[PDB]
C-alpha cells in the first residue's frame, strides 16, 4: 500500500520508503512506528524472496559505493542478508561473495582499497578484504595466479605500485599462513617472471608483514650482496634495490645502510667519478619527501646525526640552484610560525642561510629585513618586534631590525601621514612612528 | 490537397524523432533496448525524409495521369510511414521515457614504462626544449592523434635522469574529458602534506593559492598536465601555477592542436613509428624476450605495416595474435583482416579511445568525420572535393554571412585540429589541399557508419561478401564502390533508398555503352553521383530523371555538349564534367539552377543565354570561353570568387575600336568578389602578342593570378605590380616571352608567391621595392637564367627558392648568397630560416 | 510538472591592458573617505572586466600595504551564508571543524573578531547580484571605525547605488587597447606580422572595446592560423564567433543575466535586437513598441509609459542596455545595446525563441521563401525593402 | 499529492534604529522586575513591525549586557529541530561538539540546564 501511494512507478527501488524510515528514526517521537514500518519492509522483501543484490541496489542508489559502506544502510543490508540466509537455506551467499557477483573482484579490490584509505570505513573493509582472500584461497589460487587474472584489467605494472602492492603482498601473508612450506619457491617464480627491481619492490613490502619478515629479509639481503659485487654504478643499483619507495623511514632501513657503505666504497675507488648520496634521495623522494625524511629521521634518536647530514646537504642544494633567501623563508615554514619569530630556532638557520647565500652570490645580496618585508606585512613586523624586545634575549636583533625598518620607510618616501593611516587601530605602532617622525625631522634638519 | 497537410503531420513527428536521435547520441549508455530503439527510429526517419523529398519533387514537377498515379503512390508511402510512427509510440513508450528524463572513471591510463621503442629522439627533443626557453612559465604541448603515444612519451620524459635532476619538484596531473578542479588541487596538496582533511571548508580559490605556495617553496617545477581537452581546462588549472621567474615548465599532452597553440604557438606534433620500429614493438609484445620464428617473420612485418606506425594498433593486434595462436596460416589471415581485430573484435582497448574524440565532436561534425571513411584506406582525399561532398549531403547547415565553402572548410580545420584527419598537402596560401584519415580512424569510421548509423555501405566482391542482394539494397543508404563497377551494375541492381554513389576508385574505367543508364535506373533518389572515375561516352535520358541530384562529377572523352534536358535537375550545386575534348558547350539551363555553386571543366565552356533573377550561390565558373565573359553573364553572378578563361583570349583583350571601352576583359573587373583569375591561351598565330589592359581595369580585390601560353612581354609585368591585393602569381611555359626582365620602383605591394615554368628568361634585373611580402619563388626548368639579383638576399620574407639542373652561374650565386647569409648570421643578424635543397646529391655537392 | 557547481572566475594576472588608470582611480577611493566601512562598487556589463580590475586592485602593491587583512569572497547568484562565513574563517584558522554546530549568528561574530585584530581590512565581494546578499553578509564586517573598505563587483547598478551613491562604472577599452589586447593574446610575446595588421585591427574594433569579446575572438584566431584570408573571414563574422561558435564563454556569461530576468522582461530585452547593431534606439520609440507588442502587461495605477520606462531602467540597471543620451530632466532619451549582447539578442530571438527574423539578401543569403515566411512572426528589415 | 534547506535568520538594523528608545527601556525595565522564577516577556505585533529589531536593541543594550551575564539568541521559527537548538546553545559555552553526537534530546536539554544555571541570571531571546 505504501509503495503505490508514495510512488508512481519507475522508482527503480524503494528509496522513498527508506528515506522516511530514516526520518522517523531520527526522532524518538516517531521511532516506535518507524521501526514497525522498517520491520514490515524487511518482512515484505523476505516474503517476496527479493534478491539481496536488488536490495543492496535499493540501499546504494543515490550515493557512491564508498559512502554506502560508510552509512548505516550497509548495516541494514547485513541485517537483511542474515535474515535472508537464515530463512532460506536452499541458497546462501556471504557478504563478499554477493558483492563479488555484482562487482568483479578487480573492481572490488580497489573499492576495498579505497575503503581502507577512508579511516571511517577501515574497520568494515578489514573484514571484507579478509573474506576476499578466503574466497581466493578456496579457489586454490596462487598469488601469481591472482596477479595474472587481475592483470587483464588492472594493467601489467599496477600491482607493483602503491596501494595495490600492499594489498597484494598482504594476500601473500594469508597464502603462506595456511601454506608455510611453499613461501620460498613463491619468491623464486616472482624473480623469474619479473625483473630484479620488480622482485625487490615486492620483497620490501613483505618485510612489513610478520609472517613474511624472515624469508623476505633472507632473499633481499642475499640478492643485494650479489648485486653490490657487480660493480654497476650505485645510481642504477639504488633504483633496482627498490630504495626509491621505502618511505619516510629510509634512514632506519637496514638495506639503505648496506647501500651507503657500498656507495662510500665505490666513491673512494673512483675519486674522479664520485657520486652523491643526496641527489638519489632528492630525485626519488622529491624535496618535500626529503623534508619528511629529515623530520621522521630526527624523531628517532638512533639516526639524529644522519638526519643532520641530509638537512645540511638539502640546504646546500638550495644554494646550488640559487634559491633566494626570501623564498627560503617560506621553505623553512617560517611563514606559519605566527609572531615572535625571533626566538624560533628556524629563524637562526634562515639567517645563517642568508649569510651563506650573500657570501656565495655577491650580486643579489639582501639583508634580514628585506626577507621579512617581502613575506610579512609591516603591521606584523611591529607586533613581532614589540613582542621580542621584552624578552631576555633577541633584544639586539629586534632593535636592529626596527632601525632597518625605519630606514626602509624613508627609502620609499613614506610620509608619517600614510604610516599613521595604515597602522590605525593597532598598538605598538605609535612608539616606532614617533621614532620615525623624530628621525625624519633630524634628517631634514641637517644642513 | 490533404496530402500536403499530412506531410506537415509527419514533419512534426520528424522534429521530435530527430531531437530524440540527437539527445540519444549525446550519451552512449549501456542500455541495449535503447540502442535498438534509436536504430529503428533512425530507419523510420530516413525512410520519411526520402518520402518527403519524393513529395517535394512531385509538387515541383506538377506546379498528368502518370503524375496522379505517382501522387497516389507517394500518399500510400506517407501513410505507411505514419503508421510506422504510431507503432513506435504505441510499443516503445518506455524507450522514450528513458531519454526525456535524466540521471570510477577518473583512473589514470596505464602506459608501459620499460620496452619503449622509438621515442629516444622525440624525448630528447622535448627535454632540450624544457631545459631551455625563457624565464617565465612555458608550456611544451605534445599533440597527436588518439593512441599515438603521448602519455607513454610524457611518462618517459617524466622519468629521465636529466628531467629528474634539473627540476626541483615534478608533479603528474591527470586531467581528463571531465574533471573536478577541486580534486586536482587536493591531489597536488596531498603530495606535499597528507592532511588533506583540513581543507573541507577551504574554497578552490584558496586551494589554488595553497598550490601556489607549495610550488613556490623552491626552484623549477615540471607539471605534466595529461590529456587536456579544452582551452578553459588549462586556464582554470594554470591559476595554481606560480610565476616567480625560475624557468618553470608545464608538459601538456592533448589531442587538440588549437589547445596546444594557445599554450605555445609551436606545438610538438608527435611522430609515428617507422616500419622498423613498428615491427620491433610487435615482436616485443607478442614474443616477449624470445625472437620471432623465421616462418612468422614474413607475415609479422606485413601486419606491422598495416598499423601505419601507430603503437595503439600494434598493441591491439598483439593481443589478437596471442589469442589466435602461432601458425603461419593464421597470421596471414590476420593480415587480410587487420581492421576487424582493431575495432570489430576488440572494443575493450582500441575502440573506447577512438570514441573519446568522436563523442566529443559536435553533432554536425560527426557525419562529416564518418563521411571521410568512405574513401579507400590510405587514399588521398582532395579538400575541395571533400568540402563540396559535405555540402551536397547536407552536413553543412549555415545561415550567417560566410559562404558554405568557408564554413565547411572550417569544419575540416576543426577535424584536423582535433587530430582526427591528417593534412598531407597545403596550398601556397596555407589552405588545406589534400587530407587523409589514419588507418585506425578509417576502420572506426567504417564500423560506425555501416554497423551503427548506416551512413554508407561499401560494395565489393571478397571471399564471402559477394554483391548484395535486393533485400540488402533495400536498406542501403549510401553506396561506395571502388572497383568492378560495370560488373556490379550489370546485374540490374534495385536500390530505391540510395542517396549517394561514390566511385572512390583511383584509375579511370570506361563504362560499357550498354550499362551507361544503369546508375540512374538503379537509384532514382540519387543525391550525389561521384562518377569522376568513370568515363561516359554518352548521356542518357535516365540521367535527367535524377531530380534530387546535387553533386554530379563525371569524366568523358566523347560528349562535347551538355544537353538542354540536363537543366531539369534544378537541385544541382556542383557540376563537374572532366572532358578530354577541346571545347564543352553547356546547353543546359544552368541559370535556372537557383542553388548552383560550382561549374568545373577542363574544356572551354560555352555558357547558354542568360535570358531580374540572380545566381547568388555561384562561386566558381572555372574555364569558360572568352566570348561568354559578357557584362550580362557577370551580372547574373555577383559572388564569383574563381574565374577561368581558356582558348582564344585575344577576343578578351582586344580593343573595342567602334568607339567604346567595353572590351570583354573590362567586364571581369566588375566582379567585386573575385579572388582568383585564370587565363589560358590557345591561338598563337596573332600578328602581334597580346598586351595587358590597364591595371585599373583588373578586379581590385584579386589575390591570385595564373597565365598560360599568353606570350606577354616582360615589360608588361610591372603593370601587374599595380594590383593592390595580389598575393600569388603563377605562370606556365610560354606565358611570358622574352629574355630580359626589368621592374620599376615599387609595385607588387602584397605579393607572396611567384611561380614560373620553362620561360626564355636569361637576364633578370629587379629592385628591393618589388618584394615586400614575397615568400616563395620557384623557376622550374628555367635553366637559362644566369644569376639571381642581389636584392633577393635582402628580402626578409623570402623562404625557399628551388632549382634543379640549373646553370653553373646560378649555382655560384646560390652559394654566394648562402655563404654571405651564414656570415651575417654569425655576426648577430637574425636568421630567417632560409634553406636551399639540391636533389640528387651527386651534383652541387 | 515535477522535478549546481560553484566555479569562481579566473582572470588575467599579468598583462592587464588599459586598466592602469581605472585601478588608480578606485584605489584612491579606497584610501580616502570616511572612517566607517565604505563600499566601493565596480559596475559594468557582462564581460567588461570587473573581476580583472578587482584582482588588479587586490594584488596592487599600494593596496596590499594599505590593508593589513585582505579577503577575497566569491558571492554569486546562489550561495549559502554558512559556507561563506566558514570560507572566510578558513583564511585565518585551519581548524574549521571547530564550528560544526555553531550557528551562523556566532559565525558572523567570529569573523568580526578575526577582521578587527589589526588595521584596515579590504574585502572583495565578487559577483554580488542582490541587495539581500550584501545585507546578509555584511554582518561579518564590523564598523569599528578603522577606515575599512569593501570593494565590490556587480552587474547591477541598483545594488551598487544602495552600497554607495556614486558607483564606479568601468570603462570600455579604446581602439588601440583593443588591438593591443588582441595582438598580445594571439601572438604572445611576438608582434603581429604586417600582413595581418589590417584585418586584425578591424577585428579588435568590431569587438567594441569589450575585453571578453577580444579574449574569445583571440581563441578562434589562434586555432585558425596566421594567414590573411582567415583573418578577414573572422573580421566578417566577429559576432558569430562570439556567440554561435562559442556557446561556453560568451553565451553562458550573458545567460547568467538573461536567465535571471523576469519572464516579462525577457521579451523586452530581446526586442532591442531588432534594431541594427550599433544604432541609437530612441527610448520613447522603444517603449511605445513594447506596449504595442503586448509585452507590457499591467493594471495598476501608473501609466504604461511609466511602467515600460522602469522596465527599460531595470535593463539599464542590469547593464544589459547602455544609455547614450539623457534628457534634461534625467529621463532616458537614447539607448544602445552592446555589440556582443546584441548578437546574443539576435541569436536567442531568431533561433531559440522565434521572436523576430531579419529580412535581407546579403552576399550569398537571399530573402526567405514561402515555407519560411509561413512560420515568421516578426520581420525586421534595414534595406532593399521595395525589392 | 506527492510533495514533501538553509536557516534564514532575519537581518535587522544594528545602527540607526529609529524611534525605539522608549520601547526598549519599557521592555528592559520589565525584564529587570518580576518574580525570582522564570518569567516571559513576549513582544507581539504584526509582521515587519520591528520585533527582532527591538529584541536586538535590547539584546545589545548596555544595561542588558551589564545586568544579564548570559544572553542567548535562539532563532525559533515555523519549522525547527529541537535537537539543533540545544546544540546551538551548548556551542556558546563549550566548543566540543563531537561528544554530543549520540546524546538524546532530553539529555541535551539537561546539559543546557547546567550551562545556563551556573551562568547566573540569564536572558534568552
Ligand atoms: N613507443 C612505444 N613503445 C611501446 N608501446 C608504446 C609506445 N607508445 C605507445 N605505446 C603503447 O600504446 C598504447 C597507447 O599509447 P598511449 O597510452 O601513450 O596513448 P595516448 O597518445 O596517450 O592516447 P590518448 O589520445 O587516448 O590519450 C599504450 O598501451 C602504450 O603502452
Ligand atoms: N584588461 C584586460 N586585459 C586582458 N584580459 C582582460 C582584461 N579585462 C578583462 N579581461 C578578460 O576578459 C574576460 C572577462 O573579464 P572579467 O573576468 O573581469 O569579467 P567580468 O566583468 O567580471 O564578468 P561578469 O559579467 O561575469 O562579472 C576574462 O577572461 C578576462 O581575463
Ligand atoms: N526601528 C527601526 N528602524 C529601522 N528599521 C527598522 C526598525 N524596525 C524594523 N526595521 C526594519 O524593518 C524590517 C523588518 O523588521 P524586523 O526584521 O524587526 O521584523 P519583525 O517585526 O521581527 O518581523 P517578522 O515577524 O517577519 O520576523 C527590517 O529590514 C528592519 O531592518
Amino acid at each position: 500500500t505504501l509503495k503505490q501511494r508514495f510512488s508512481r512507478g519507475d522508482e527503480a527501488g524503494t528509496d522513498v520508503l527508506l528515506k522516511l524510515i530514516a526520518n522517523g528514526k531520527a526522532t524518538t517521537e516517531a521511532k516506535t512506528v518507524a521501526n514497525k514500518v522498517e520491520s514490515a519492509l524487511f518482512d515484505f522483501w523476505l516474503n517476496s524472496r527479493e534478491t539481496p543484490d536488488k536490495v543492496m541496489d535499493a540501499f546504494k542508489y543515490g550515493t557512491t559505493t564508498q559512502a554506502f559502506l560508510g552509512s548505516p544502510r550497509w548495516k541494514e543490508w547485513e541485517r537483511y542478508l542474515s535474515a535472508y540466509n537464515a530463512r532460506y537455506p536452499e541458497k546462501k551467499a556471504t557478504a563478499i561473495e554477493t558483492l563479488t557477483r555484482k562487482y568483479g573482484d578487480a573492481q572490488l579490490l580497489d573499492t576495498l582499497i579505497g575503503a581502507s584509505s577512508k579511516g571511517e570505513t577501515k574497520t568494515l573493509a578489514a573484514k571484507l578484504q579478509a573474506q576476499q582472500f578466503d574466497r581466493w584461497m578456496n579457489l586454490k589460487e596462487s598469488p601469481l595466479d591472482v596477479y595474472n587474472r587481475l592483470r587483464s584489467s588492472y594493467g601489467d605494472t599496477a600491482f607493483f605500485n602503491e596501494p595495490q602492492l600492499n594489498v597484494w603482498v598482504s594476500y601473500m601473508n594469508v597464502f603462506v599462513d595456511k601454506n608455510p612450506s611453499k613461501v620460498d619457491k613463491m619468491f623464486l617464480e616472482l624473480g623469474d617472471t619479473f625483473g630484479d627491481m620488480r622482485l625487490f619492490r615486492v620483497l620490501g613490502e613483505a618485510k612489513k608483514f610478520p609472517n613474511l619478515e624472515s624469508t623476505a629479509t633472507k632473499l633481499q639481503m642475499e640478492k643485494a650482496s650479489t648485486l653490490f659485487a657487480s660493480g654497476k654504478s650505485p645510481e642504477g643499483i639504488f633504483k633496482v634495490l627498490a630504495l626509491d619507495n621505502v618511505g619516510d623511514d629510509i634512514l632506519s632501513n637496514t638495506l639503505f645502510h648496506k647501500w651507503l657503505a657500498y656507495l662510500q666504497k665505490f666513491n673512494k675507488e673512483h675519486p674522479n667519478n664520485q657520486e652523491s648520496w643526496f641527489d638519489m634521495l632528492r630525485i626519488s623522494y622529491q624535496p618535500f619527501g626529503v623534508e619528511r625524511i629529515i623530520e621522521t629521521g630526527r624523531k628517532n634518536p638512533l639516526t639524529r646525526l644522519m638526519a643532520e647530514k641530509v638537512e645540511n646537504a638539502y640546504h646546500n642544494y638550495w644554494l646550488d640552484i640559487k634559491m633566494e633567501p626570501k623564498t627560503a623563508f617560506r621553505s623553512l615554514h617560517l611563514d606559519e610560525s605566527g609572531e615572535k619569530l625571533l626566538a624560533d630556532p628556524k629563524f637562526n638557520t634562515w639567517v645563517q642561510y642568508l649569510k651563506t647565500f650573500n657570501d656565495r652570490y655577491p650580486n643579489e645580496k639582501t639583508t634580514v629585513i628585506d626577507g621579512l618585508r617581502d613575506n610579512s606585512h609591516d603591521i606584523a613586523l611591529l607586533r613581532m618586534f614589540s613582542a621580542a624586545k621584552n624578552d631576555p634575549s633577541t633584544e639586539k636583533l629586534a632593535t636592529d631590525l626596527q632601525s632597518a625598518l625605519i630606514l626602509k620607510w624613508q627609502d620609499a618616501k613614506k610620509t608619517p601621514e600614510e604610516l599613521k593611516r595604515v597602522f590605525v587601530g593597532v598598538p605598538a605602532a605609535d612608539e616606532m612612528l614617533d621614532r620615525y617622525i623624530k628621525l625624519l625631522a633630524v634628517a631634514s634638519s641637517t644642513p | 490537397l490533404g496530402i500536403q497537410g499530412e506531410v506537415e503531420n509527419l514533419l512534426t513527428d520528424l522534429n521530435y524523432f530527430n531531437a530524440f536521435l540527437k539527445e540519444a547520441a549525446k550519451s552512449r549508455r549501456e542500455n541495449e533496448v535503447l540502442k535498438e530503439l534509436v536504430k529503428k527510429i533512425r530507419k523510420v526517419v530516413n525512410d520519411a525524409e526520402d518520402s518527403i523529398d519524393k513529395f517535394v519533387v512531385e509538387a515541383k514537377r506538377h506546379d498528368h495521369i502518370t503524375h496522379v498515379a505517382r501522387a497516389k503512390g507517394v500518399a500510400d508511402e506517407i501513410k505507411s510511414i505514419r503508421e510506422r510512427v504510431k507503432e513506435i509510440r504505441d510499443n516503445d513508450a518506455y524507450g522514450l521515457q528513458a531519454i526525456t528524463l535524466d540521471d570510477e572513471e577518473r583512473k589514470a591510463p596505464v602506459v608501459e614504462e620499460d620496452d619503449v621503442v622509438g621515442f629516444d629522439d622525440e624525448a630528447k627533443t622535448v627535454i632540450d626544449r624544457l631545459i631551455g626557453g625563457s624565464d617565465y612559465v612555458e608550456v611544451v604541448p605534445v599533440v597527436g592523434m588518439p593512441g599515438l603515444g603521448k602519455t607513454t612519451l610524457a611518462y618517459k620524459i617524466y622519468k629521465d635522469p636529466k628531467v629528474e635532476y634539473e627540476f626541483f619538484t615534478r608533479v603528474w596531473v591527470y586531467v581528463s574529458q571531465t574533471f573536478k578542479r577541486r580534486e586536482i588541487f587536493l591531489n597536488i596538496i596531498s603530495k606535499f602534506t597528507r592532511n588533506t582533511k583540513q581543507y573541507d571548508d577551504t574554497p578552490e580559490d584558496d586551494l589554488a593559492n595553497e598550490v601556489k605556495e607549495l610550488l613556490g617553496k623552491g626552484g623549477k617545477y615540471l607539471i605534466v598536465l595529461d590529456d587536456v581537452w579544452t582551452m578553459e581546462a588549462w586556464d582554470r588549472i594554470k591559476i595554481a601555477f606560480p610565476n616567480n621567474g625560475k624557468r618553470n615548465r608545464v608538459l601538456m599532452t592533448t589531442r587538440q592542436s588549437n589547445v596546444a597553440k594557445r599554450c605555445n604557438d609551436k606545438p610538438h606534433d608527435l611522430k609515428f613509428l617507422t616500419k622498423d620500429e613498428s615491427w620491433e614493438l610487435l615482436e616485443k609484445k607478442v614474443f616477449h624476450k624470445e625472437k620471432c620464428p623465421p616462418e612468422l617473420e614474413l607475415p609479422g612485418i606485413s601486419i606491422a605495416e598495416k598499423c601505419m606506425g601507430l603503437p595503439l594498433a600494434i598493441v591491439v593486434i598483439a593481443g589478437a595474435l596471442i589469442g589466435k595462436g602461432k601458425t603461419t596460416r593464421e597470421w596471414e589471415l590476420v593480415a587480410a583482416s587487420v581492421g576487424e581485430h582493431l575495432i570489430n573484435r576488440d572494443p575493450e582497448n582500441c575502440k573506447k579511445l577512438v570514441q573519446m574524440s568522436y563523442d566529443r565532436l559536435p553533432y554536425d561534425l560527426k557525419a562529416c568525420f564518418l563521411y571521410c571513411g568512405a574513401f579507400p584506406g590510405g587514399s588521398q582525399i582532395p579538400a575541395k572535393k571533400l568540402i563540396r561532398l559535405w555540402i551536397a549531403e547536407g552536413f553543412i547547415q549555415y545561415q550567417g554571412p560566410l559562404a558554405l565553402e568557408d564554413v565547411a572548410e572550417d569544419h575540416l580545420n576543426d577535424l584536423v585540429n582535433r587530430n582526427l584527419v591528417m593534412v598531407t598537402q597545403r596550398s601556397c596560401s596555407g589552405q588545406i589541399k589534400t587530407c587523409r584519415v589514419h588507418d585506425m580512424l578509417h576502420e572506426f569510421c567504417r564500423h560506425e557508419a555501416m554497423m551503427e548509423e548506416n551512413l554508407f555501405q561499401e560494395i565489393k566482391q571478397g571471399q564471402e561478401r559477394s554483391f548484395p542482394g535486393k533485400q540488402e539494397l533495400a536498406t542501403y543508404r549510401r553506396l561506395c564502390i571502388q572497383s568492378l563497377i560495370p560488373e556490379f551494375l550489370s546485374m540490374k541492381p534495385s536500390g530505391e533508398h540510395v542517396r549517394s554513389f561514390l566511385c572512390v576508385g583511383s584509375k579511370k574505367i570506361d563504362m560499357p555503352p550498354n550499362e551507361i543508364p544503369s546508375i540512374p535506373k538503379a537509384f532514382p533518389l540519387l543525391r550525389v553521383l561521384d562518377a569522376e572515375s568513370i568515363k561516359f561516352s554518352r548521356f542518357s535520358r535516365e540521367f535527367f530523371k535524377l531530380f534530387h541530384l546535387r553533386y554530379i562529377a563525371l569524366s568523358t572523352d566523347k560528349i562535347k555538349t551538355i544537353p538542354a534536358d540536363f537543366g531539369n535537375l534544378w537541385n544541382i550545386q556542383t557540376l563537374i564534367v572532366e572532358t578530354q575534348q577541346a571545347t564543352l558547350d553547356i546547353k543546359a539551363d544552368i541559370w535556372n539552377m537557383t542553388r548552383l555553386r560550382h561549374v568545373c571543366t577542363n574544356a572551354s565552356a560555352t555558357l547558354p543565354s542568360t535570358k531580374n533573377l540572380v545566381n547568388r550561390c555561384l562561386q566558381t565558373l572555372s574555364t569558360i570561353a572568352p566570348e561568354c565573359c559578357t557584362a550580362e553573364v557577370f551580372t547574373r553572378t555577383p559572388n564569383l570568387k574563381k574565374l577561368g578563361v581558356r582558348g582564344k583570349i585575344d577576343a578578351l583583350l582586344e580593343s573595342s575600336k567602334d568607339g567604346s571601352g567595353s572590351g570583354l576583359f573590362s567586364n571581369i573587373g566588375k566582379l567585386g568578389c573575385l579572388e582568383y583569375l585564370k587565363l589560358v591561351n590557345d591561338t598563337r598565330l596573332s600578328s602581334k602578342p597580346l598586351h595587358l589592359p590597364p591595371a585599373y581595369i583588373f578586379p581590385q580585390k584579386l589575390k591570385k593570378l595564373s597565365l598560360v601560353d599568353t606570350w606577354f612581354e616582360w615589360k608588361d609585368m610591372s603593370i601587374l605590380g599595380l594590383l593592390p591585393e595580389l598575393e600569388v602569381l603563377k605562370l606556365k611555359e610560354n606565358a611570358f616571352k622574352g629574355q630580359s626582365w626589368e621592374q620599376e620602383d615599387g609595385g607588387f605591394p602584397r605579393l607572396q608567391v611567384l611561380w614560373i615554368e620553362r620561360t626564355d628568361l636569361t637576364s633578370w634585373k629587379a629592385s628591393s621595392g618589388n618584394f615586400p611580402r614575397l615568400k616563395h619563388l620557384a623557376l622550374i626548368s628555367c635553366d637559362k637564367l644566369e644569376e639571381l639579383p642581389a636584392e633577393l638576399a635582402d628580402v626578409k620574407n623570402l623562404q625557399l627558392i628551388e632549382l634543379q639542373s640549373s646553370s653553373e652561374s646560378a649555382a655560384r650565386s646560390a652559394r654566394a648568397i648562402l655563404k654571405r647569409n651564414q656570415e651575417k648570421e654569425q655576426d648577430g643578424d637574425k636568421g630567417t630560416g632560409f634553406k636551399l635543397s639540391i636533389f640528387p646529391h651527386d651534383l652541387g655537392l
